[PDB]
């Protein structure tokens, strides 16, 4: 894992003390064989987006996470209705 | 999720007084129950939302064919 050859790791780790959700939650276990160097493995697990976005949720603040359609970009699905000719004081039609 | 569609639905409001402003301003050019379907839908907006939207309705009082 720390290594970067993170396959390895979660094939060990499905089936093992503590577990994957655990780790996702709890890093207590005071099994030495449930624990790993973290940036050596997390920036070596780059080729893994979709495992780490599912593996462990983003701690986010109570913030609004990103919303990819604007309201004159919505809009904008009406043709002419994009409410990008007008409105400019409106950041949210963008 | 809800409470980020909550934000989303003042938006889905503002979206739902979208299509009911225009329909009522769309016939009224090239010539009523979209004006208050918006406007009822209006009754029970957001703050920020709403405020925005009577703020287009009033440049749909002062627009012309550049403002169109």
């Amino acid at each position: 894992l720390l290594e970067g050859h993170t396959l390895l790791a979660l094939a060990t780790t499905m089936y093992s003390p503590g577990g994957v959700s655990q780790v996702v939650q709890n890093e207590e276990n005071e099994n030495c064989l449930k624990k790993v160097d973290p940036q050596l493995l997390k920036m070596a697990l780059t080729p893994y987006p979709k495992l780490k976005t599912a593996l462990f949720p983003q701690c986010t603040p109570p913030s609004v996470l990103p919303s990819d359609i604007t309201i004159y970009h919505l809009i904008q699905s009406l043709s002419p209705f994009d409410p990008s000719r007008l409105f400019g004081w409106q950041s949210a039609n963008t | 999720e809800h409470l980020s569609q909550c934000q989303n639905l003042t938006l889905y409001q503002g979206f739902c007084a979208m299509k009911y402003a225009i329909y009522a301003l769309c016939v009224n050019s090239h010539q009523s129950t979209y004006l208050a379907r918006c406007q009822q839908y209006l009754c029970s907006i957001p703050d920020s939302l709403c405020l925005e939207l009577l703020e287009n309705i009033f440049s749909l009082l002062l627009i012309t064919s550049a403002d169109l």
